[PDB]
């Protein structure tokens, strides 16, 4: 669109007994493609570990 | 002991339209069961 790529989410996270969305109702995200985001794993504490 | 003539020109056979699409598309798969009963199984995938 423009310049301006679109994309539609439609994600179904399950949890109790019936599946939820991951989005709101209608919502809009503002966002770059190139942003940053870390995946960061913490410690595990277990003894056998 | 009848004298008059007759003559057959054309003699059509008229016939109802009839096209199997929903068997010829979807069930496509046939297993002849020389069984008494056929067992169809299903299991849920959701997960908390």
């Amino acid at each position: 669109y423009g310049d301006v790529a679109i994309v539609v989410y439609s994600g179904q996270y399950v949890e109790n007994g019936v599946k939820k969305n991951f989005l709101p109702d209608n919502t809009m995200v503002l966002g770059n493609t190139q942003a940053r985001g870390l995946r960061t794993y913490g410690c595990i504490q277990d003894a056998d570990a | 002991s009848m004298y008059t003539t007759a003559q057959l020109l054309a003699a059509n056979e008229q016939k109802f339209k009839f096209d199997p699409l929903f068997l010829r598309l979807f069930f496509r798969e046939s297993y002849p069961f020389t069984t008494e009963k056929v067992y169809l199984s299903q299991i849920p995938g959701l997960v908390n």
